[PDB]
């Protein structure tokens, strides 16, 4: 059963490429929340234009 | 009666001699298990890409 190890390899390349996709999405949600917390800090200083 | 007495004792050594042969033979099998069969596969590049 270990002789081929051929058609069992690209179905782990598939589930590993979706996980690296889901990491980069939620790493982008934690970079737009840190934009909202830079505006609400600066706006509640008192200086708007 | 003494005809069959001689063949009976002559066959009980062979039954005990063939028993001792298997105990030495299946203690060699118990060392043969391991990586005797691991270095037999000719597909070594795919079995390191799968584990990585």
């Amino acid at each position: 059963k270990l002789e081929n190890l051929k058609d069992k390899l690209p179905d782990i390349k598939s589930i590993h490429s979706k996980l690296l996709l889901r990491i980069g999405k939620l790493q982008g949600l934690y970079d737009s929340v840190q934009v909202i917390n830079r505006e609400v800090e600066g706006l509640s200083e008192g200086r708007t234009s | 009666l003494p005809d069959l007495h001689r063949e009976l004792i002559n066959s009980s050594i062979r039954l005990r001699y063939d028993k001792y042969q298997t105990r030495e033979a299946q203690l060699l099998e118990d060392t043969k298990t391991g990586r005797d069969v691991a270095a037999g596969v000719q597909n070594p590049k795919s079995i390191s890409e799968y584990y990585s």
